[PDB]
RNA sequence: AACCCCCGCCGUUAGUUGCCAGCGGUUCGGCCGGGCACUCUAACGGGACUGCCCGCGAAAGCGGGAGGAAGGAGGGGACGACGUCUGGUCAGCAUGGCCCUUACGGCCUGGGCGACACACGUGCUACAAUGCCCACUACAAAGCGAUGCCACCCGGCAACGGGGAGCUAAUCGCAAAAAGGUGGGCCCAGUUCGGAUUGGGGUCUGCAACCCGACCCCAUGAAGCCGGAAUCGCUAGUAAUCGCGGAUCAG
RNA sequence: GCAUGUGGUUUAAUUCGAAGCAACGCGAAGAACCUUACCAGGCCUUGACAUGCUAGGGAACCCGGGUGAAAGCCUGGGGUGCCC
């Protein structure tokens, strides 16, 4: 048995399993914490799943290629979201007003030509 | 303790506190406790009197240190005076050597800024 | 200066690359200086028949100069005369596989460059210069284009005060992609000098 | 603005107490982004204040808030001949920042070594009554006071 | 500075007209206009003009002005001040 | 463009450092592209006219 | 068994011109592992748009080397020539591999 | 530093690779 | 304004050189059998309209919400109207005209655009403890490369040199991502801060590093403890901060 | 402090142009000679380049020496195809 979401963000994808057993978690084979050490956005990516109970009701199989382990934990936390509607499509009533299904369309905006860094201009005294 | 004709930094490591005499920088120097073999994270107030001239001796004979290297320096530039070349024509009027633009900067070189007036 | 080219927006978006191939880092470098020759004999001499637009697809060696042009006969000569004499002296400047056709140009009053070419020349050729361009533009919706507009830009009819002039009609609008025009840059000389012109047309949103 | 006010900031409440206004602290130790450092900064402040005057750091915070949180300010302006330093009221969220701004502000300005402890400290010392914290607070209410003058073109 | 994995360099037109003259025991002023070239043990004692973009300058070549290349001792412009 | 100066950059030279690359179509050889054999100038000009294959204007 | 690599411009022809080779390998004798499409490459170019100062406004242009690969597995004597008499398109740029 | 060439970041920053900066 | 591209969700065609959820074997390396599920990979389509609800309103619109990946144009790009400043360049090219044409035209070696009593305009690194440093430890996207990218091997403290496997490049390589993480050293110091300017030693490109190069190692360890009056940028994945890349080009 | 443009000075020349925002890491998305317009020297004159005209010799062409800073110049030899 095994219900899987799919999980994306930023520069970076995230593949998840949801197994019926205890909560340890790997991610890319590793422990969750040995992956996602002294960071504090990391046990946040778990959010998803205890809004509806069940914290030690499923395992964690992970996989994650990409972008950096912030916006991975991002796109890891929007998978286990995902992943709960496979398992109950009734599910979707708790977690979408509080707002755990949403790929955050916010993104690395382009560096434009004339500016340091897209937005950033360049600074002149004597105007 | 005290070594190359200085009293170096008591209370301190042992590699920062030889990088004060003007024979040894960064490098010289933990390679000295490589070919001395004495513990480089303690204090040169803990040592032995033992293991203060087994320093002093390598430090000294081997490296040309302290007011020889200035003096050898001092007098390797003075070389490049009386030469005629190039080199020596700045070490004279203190500009850069290496180079270096001198239109605007190129200020540790020279001095401070001597102001004037333009028209 | 403030706009863009009109072609040169719908690079593969409501238009087409004239020279249609492939090439390596090695070869295009090359391979394109040579159309750069190709379309600069071809032209020079080609004038006085009216040439347009000059394809040059490719494959392994093989050159295929396709030419659109107002009078396929000055093309040609007498029976099949002249053609030869050219399809080989780009055979000549290739080193290679010339196929150097001829497709006239049915409507010549539809295809800028044409229309650019004749009003340039009758610049050169000391004509009343707005009524060059009113006549211009009037023969396009005339022929049954779906806007028009010719733009005379020198130092005009003899003048020291260099200005511009021009007129137009109909549907003209270059920022909607969706719009196949056309532009056509001439280039008068007169003894007063250099005195290019401009021309688009509109045939229809797709 | 110009068009209409901000709707401000909804920031993520704090991951482990989960006080918003332990959010916008942390960023605003924050420097640079470097978010996983302030927020080590934060969680030492808590190992220090639950053990140096052993009862809930949390409860510290919202009282070394209240404390340092203006109630009114020189909102200053001109007539037209010459300009004035002018009392005004404030809005609740505006106590809210520079409640934490000169918290953080103060810490900095702290003569110890260390960036939690500077913190720990100045979390004590703004919910007792001195250190830099309060001591700018019941410096714009008595510049608020002192200057009372021209409570008259106050807007 | 000049790889010693490739040894010393200097102008072969420059090199002929001192060991000729080094060959046969006399000195004389020699013209070239290289400056690219390392000055070499056996010119010392050579009278020898280098060039600054218009003016072929004295350079009577003594000892520890060795290894040093030709155009250290022939000021390419003209710098006395400002007013 | 001086004509001649096309010229001492066509022809193989004394050494090989001196192997400055021009432009075929006007002779600026102080920004040119290795791969078209051009500048900047020329580039657009002609890729505005779709002269150069696959040359499509850019956006993202 | 033999392989086939597309190199061109357009997106157009490179999917034309591997569609019609994608029949007669099916109708002459080949089972056939589809059309693939491949890790494109960009060439760009940032061109100053003025002749002379007006640095800060510029021009951009990309060149999109289009890569396509097809697989032949049971490749007949009723197939490989029914493959060079389809050979038709015009910007591309074929190849043929096999092991 | 970051302009201190005999250090960590200082090659990186330079691009380059010494006795200060390995090649594994 | 829309039609074009990029990014956001999803469906159709596709399974290599990419991918590994289940099963078989496993030199424990998606390594092999097998599979193309999902990630990716490019081509085409779907989808958002004030459509739904209460309210406000003659209407257009507006405010709050339900559903939805996206909500009122979702973010970003290309896209610049009739005209002005006689704005810009005869130094990309084009050309009226005045001007030289055994000379301003042409070839050449060397010298110069880099000079330096100063002044401004742009940026880099700093002045450090939210840090510097030495180890071990993770997570990127984009682009280039068969006249080149150079895995490893050996020599050297090292730049690099020698030998040499792979790669028309999702298959091989530049490639170390860095801030982050673990562990330890520094303890307010002109400092293990800072990394100028110098002395000497070498490597490389190149006919050739004096003018006038970059890189390595050693020694030198300057100014500056966050900056006068004035003044610049940015409204969200922006500002700041950290690394990678490409063009140009032997360097 | 250094890097880069720039103003002013200096220079045999420090080649050019940019000029309030909208000139100033901008023409330079790569100045050791090259680039190179500049300056000092050694030089070339239908010329590094085009389509030719007339008189006279020469197939094209390829190899070497001498002098030289290189260019340049004086000069030895090998060669003598195609069309009628
Ligand atoms: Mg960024
Ligand atoms: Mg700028
Ligand atoms: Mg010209
Ligand atoms: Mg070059
Ligand atoms: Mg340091
Ligand atoms: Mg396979
Ligand atoms: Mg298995
Ligand atoms: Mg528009
Ligand atoms: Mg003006
Ligand atoms: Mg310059
Ligand atoms: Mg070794
Ligand atoms: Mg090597
Ligand atoms: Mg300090
Ligand atoms: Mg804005
Ligand atoms: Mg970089
Ligand atoms: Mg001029
Ligand atoms: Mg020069
Ligand atoms: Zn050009």
């Amino acid at each position: 048995e095994q219900y899987y979401g799919t999980g994306r963000r930023k520069e970076a994808v995230a593949r998840v399993f949801l197994r019926p057993g205890n909560g340890k978690v790997t991610v890319n084979g590793q422990d969750f914490n040995e992956y996602f050490q002294g960071l504090v956005r990391a046990v946040a990516a778990l959010e998803p799943l205890r809004a509806v109970d069940a914290l030690g009701h499923f395992d964690a199989y992970i996989t994650v290629r990409g972008g950096g382990k912030s916006g991975q934990i991002d796109a890891i936390k929007l998978g286990i979201a995902r992943a709960l509607v496979q398992y109950n499509p009734d599910y979707r009533a708790k977690l979408k007003p509080l707002g755990f299904l949403t790929r955050d369309a916010r993104v690395v905006e382009r560096k434009k030509y004339g500016k340091h860094k897209a937005r950033r201009a360049p600074q002149y005294s004597k105007r | 303790a005290r070594i190359a004709g200085v009293e170096i930094p008591r209370n301190k490591r042992v590699d920062v506190a030889l990088t004060y005499i003007y024979g040894i920088g960064k490098a010289r120097a933990k390679e000295a406790l490589e070919k001395t073999g004495i513990n480089p994270a303690t204090r040169v107030k803990d040592l032995t009197e033992a293991e203060v001239v087994r320093l002093r001796e390598y430090v000294e004979n081997t490296w040309k240190l302290e007011g020889e290297l200035r003096a050898e320096v001092a007098a390797n530039i003075k070389r490049l005076m009386d030469i005629g070349c190039y080199r020596g024509l700045r070490h004279r009027r203190g500009l850069p050597v290496r180079g270096q633009r001198t239109r605007t900067n190129a200020r540790t070189r020279k001095g401070p800024r001597k102001t004037v007036a333009g028209k | 200066g403030n706009k863009i080219h009109p072609i040169g927006f719908r690079l593969g978006i409501t238009r087409d690359w004239e020279s249609r191939w492939y090439a390596g880092k090695k070869q295009y470098r090359h391979l394109l200086l040579e159309d750069q020759r190709i379309r600069g004999l071809l032209e020079k001499e080609l004038y006085s028949a009216g040439l347009a637009r000059v394809d040059i697809e490719r494959a392994a060696d093989n050159v295929a100069v396709t030419v659109h042009v107002a009078k396929p006969g000055v093309v040609i000569g007498r029976g099949g005369e002249r053609i030869r004499v050219l399809r080989e002296e780009l055979a000549k400047l290739t080193g290679k596989n010339v196929a150097l056709n001829v497709q006239e140009v049915q409507n010549p009053n539809l295809s800028a460059p044409l229309v650019a070419q004749r009003v340039a020349e009758q610049i050169e050729r000391r004509f009343a210069v707005r009524r060059a361009i009113k006549q211009a533009v009037q023969r396009v919706m005339e022929s049954g284009a779906k806007g028009a507009k010719v733009i005379v830009s020198g130092r005009i009819g003899g003048a020291e005060q260099a200005r511009t002039e021009w007129a137009a009609q109909g549907r003209v609008p270059l920022h909607t992609l969706r719009a196949n025009i056309d532009y056509g840059f001439a280039l008068a000389r007169t003894t007063y000098g250099v005195l290019g012109v401009k021309a688009y047309i509109f045939l229809g949103e797709v | 603005a110009r068009r209409r006010r901000a709707e401000v900031r909804q920031l993520q409440p704090d991951l482990v107490y989960g006080d918003v206004l332990v959010t916008a602290f942390i960023n605003k130790i924050m420097r640079d982004g470097k978010k996983n450092l302030a927020a080590r900064i934060f969680y030492d402040a808590c190992k220090i204040i639950q053990e140096k005057t052993g009862q809930e750091p949390l409860k510290v915070f919202k009282q070394a808030v209240e404390n340092v949180k203006p109630r009114m300010e020189v909102r200053s302006r001109r007539v037209g001949g010459a300009n004035y330093q002018v009392p005004m009221e404030v809005s609740p969220r505006r106590q809210q920042s520079l409640a934490l701004r000169w918290l953080v502000q103060a810490a900095n300005q702290r003569p110890e070594r260390r960036a939690a402890v500077r913190i720990a400290h100045e979390l004590m010392d703004a919910a007792e009554g001195k250190g830099g914290a309060v001591k700018k607070k019941e410096d714009v209410e008595r510049m608020a006071e002192a200057n009372r003058a021209y409570a008259h073109y106050r807007w | 500075p000049r790889s010693l994995k490739k040894g010393v360099f200097v102008d072969d037109h420059l090199l002929e007209k001192v060991l000729e003259l080094n060959a046969k025991g006399e000195k004389r002023l020699i013209k070239t206009w290289s400056r690219r070239s390392t000055i070499v043990p056996e010119m010392v004692g050579h009278t020898i003009a280098v060039y600054n973009g218009k003016q072929h300058v004295p350079v009577y070549i003594t000892e520890n002005m060795v290894g040093h290349k030709l155009g250290e001792f022939a000021p390419t412009r003209t710098y006395r001040g400002h007013g | 463009a001086r004509k001649a100066l096309i010229e001492k950059a066509k022809r193989t030279p004394k050494f090989k450092v001196r192997a400055y690359t021009r432009c075929v179509r006007c002779g600026r050889a102080r920004s040119v592209y290795r791969f078209f054999g051009l500048c900047r100038i020329c580039l657009r000009e002609l890729a505005h006219k779709g002269q150069l294959p696959g040359v499509r204007k850019a956006s993202w | 068994k033999i392989r086939i690599k597309l190199r061109g411009f357009d997106h157009k022809t490179l999917d034309a011109s591997a569609q019609k080779i994608v029949e007669a390998a099916r109708r002459s004798g080949a089972q056939v592992s589809g059309p693939i499409p491949l890790p494109t490459r960009v060439r760009r170019f940032t061109v100053i748009r003025g002749p002379f100062k007006h640095k800060d406004s510029r021009e951009h242009f990309e060149l999109r080397t289009h890569n396509r690969l097809v697989d032949i597995i049971n490749p007949n004597r009723k197939t490989i020539e029914q493959l060079m008499t389809l050979d038709l398109p015009t910007g591309v740029e074929i190849e043929i591999k096999t092991v | 530093g970051k302009g201190d060439r005999r250090t960590r970041r200082g090659k990186i920053w330079r691009g380059t690779y010494g006795k200060y900066r390995p090649r594994k």
